[PDB]
């Protein structure tokens, strides 16, 4: 006995590009059988923090669907992503449920998402008409309005353009420079499903 | 990268007196969701390690004595220090712990009479 | 009854390796987290990396990204060093500052959101370097 598909997680932690956070991608991981314990025995990983569940029960314990949110947002930000919390981050761009049940894996990425010059490469939503309901992927970008005059659908006083480039360089301290962040909000649902851990067959 | 540099070099203090270490950081660590200020505040004897005295903001660890106190928010801090008799000259770190690496401060010596 | 102690005073060469480290008490730190802190005899403090003590992720200052690697033994709970490429501005006061984790909401690890503050310190361990004794 053995797994019969690793689920695709090279294929997003390993990811040749990664989105910005106001447009922050999700892979439907779905009908495989999933190695945690090769993640979590990582040491690339800078931050890891299982909630609900603890990270190595995760390995007999298994879901309907699990779905690898992902975004690129710089260190002292990554606290933000967690249930309750409030921030840039938290409010106008991506906002996770009061109740939740994942595990916001990051890590550094300086070597890759960033180079000698700098990287302008990656955007976040600045303004916003209000804040975000969970899961909200609002890939919104028209010119945000600021008071009660029109815009003109152009930019100028009291109307900023809602998204602002990061805008890293190699100098930054460590907790300025890029990490990557994975989600994997795991979902219940009426349908039974076994995205599931591995086999732990000895024989 | 939270740069951080204390306004008093070294002061002064009449022994029984009170002296207050002003403590400014380049940005806010008052963090929005739980409104807690992220500093603490340290003392080194010479040769000694440091020594925490008030872990948030405000709240001060266990073990020490209520002879010191520190408050603010957002960037401007002070550590108010009340009745300086014994020998606790030292010099004062205060230190944020919103974001790394750390920044700890210059520090500043204080002085008896 | 001291219950953090270090490895000793050290002294090396430029261009040497030195392996200052603390062994401490397992019981009660394996949930806590553990970083290191530089102090120069005339200057204030200096920060250098966290290690989370089982797994071993590992962050390291921008100032001596190239320079320390650290390593772990789950065993004794001890951490290591391996500063390189010493130089006289490298004598200073290495002591493997505790942490104290506030929330009890997510279980693992968290480099950047779980530190806290230094509720506990090493003694010192004096680290020189020179051409000759
Ligand atoms: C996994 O299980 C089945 C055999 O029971 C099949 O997909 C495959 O042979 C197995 N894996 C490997 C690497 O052979
Ligand atoms: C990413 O690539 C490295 C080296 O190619 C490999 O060690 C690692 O396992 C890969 N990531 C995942 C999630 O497998």
């Amino acid at each position: 006995p053995n797994i019969t598909n690793l689920c695709p997680f090279g294929e997003v932690f390993n990811a040749t590009r990664f989105a910005s956070v106001y447009a922050w991608n999700r892979k439907r991981i779905s009908n495989c059988v999933a190695d945690y314990s090769v993640l979590y025995n990582s040491a690339s990983f800078s931050t890891f923090k299982c909630y609900g569940v603890s990270p190595t029960k995760l390995n007999d314990l298994c879901f309907t669907n699990v779905y690898a949110d992902s975004f690129v947002i710089r260190g002292d930000e990554v606290r933000q992503i967690a249930p309750g919390q409030t921030g840039k981050i938290a409010d106008y761009n991506y906002k996770l449920p009061d109740d939740f049940t994942g595990c916001v894996i990051a890590w550094n990425s300086n070597n890759l998402d960033s180079k000698v010059g700098g990287n302008y490469n990656y955007l976040y939503r600045l303004f916003r008409k209000s804040n975000l309901k969970p899961f909200e992927r609002d890939i919104s970008t028209e010119i945000y309005q600021a008071g009660s005059t029109p815009c003109n659908g152009v930019e100028g006083f009291n109307c900023y353009f809602p998204l602002q480039s990061y805008g890293f360089q190699p100098t930054n301290g460590v907790g300025y420079q890029p990490y990557r962040v994975v989600v994997l909000s795991f979902e219940l649902l009426h349908a039974p499903a076994t995205v599931c851990g591995p086999k732990k067959s000895t024989n | 990268d939270i740069v951080m540099t204390q306004s008093p070099d070294s002061l002064a203090v009449s022994l029984g007196e009170r002296a207050t270490i002003n403590c400014r950081s380049s940005q806010s660590v008052l963090y929005s969701s739980n409104n807690e200020n992220y500093l603490a505040w340290y003392q080194q004897k010479p040769g000694q390690p440091p020594k925490l005295l008030i872990y948030w903001a405000s709240t001060r660890e266990s073990g020490i004595p209520d002879r010191f106190s520190g408050s603010g928010s957002g960037t401007d801090f002070t550590l108010t220090i009340s009745r300086l008799q014994a020998e606790d000259v030292a010099v004062y770190y205060c230190q944020q712990y919103y974001s790394l690496p750390r920044t700890f401060g210059q520090g500043t010596k204080v002085e008896i009479k | 009854q001291v219950q953090l102690v270090q490895s000793g005073a050290e002294v090396k060469k430029p261009g040497a390796s030195v392996q200052v480290s603390c062994q401490a008490s397992a019981n009660t730190f394996t949930n806590h987290y553990i970083h290191w802190v530089r102090q120069a005899p005339g200057q204030g403090l200096e920060w250098m990396g966290i290690i989370y003590p089982t797994g071993g992720n590992t962050i390291y200052a921008q100032g001596f990204q190239g320079r320390v690697t650290m390593t772990r033994d789950t065993s004794l709970n001890t951490i290591y060093l391996e500063l390189s490429s010493l130089r006289s501005e490298d004598t200073a006061v290495y002591y493997c500052a505790r942490d104290v984790r506030v929330d009890d909401s997510w279980s693992g690890y968290d480099l950047l959101s779980g530190g806290t503050y230094f509720d506990y310190w090493g003694q010192g361990t004096l680290v020189t370097v020179s051409s000759a004794s």
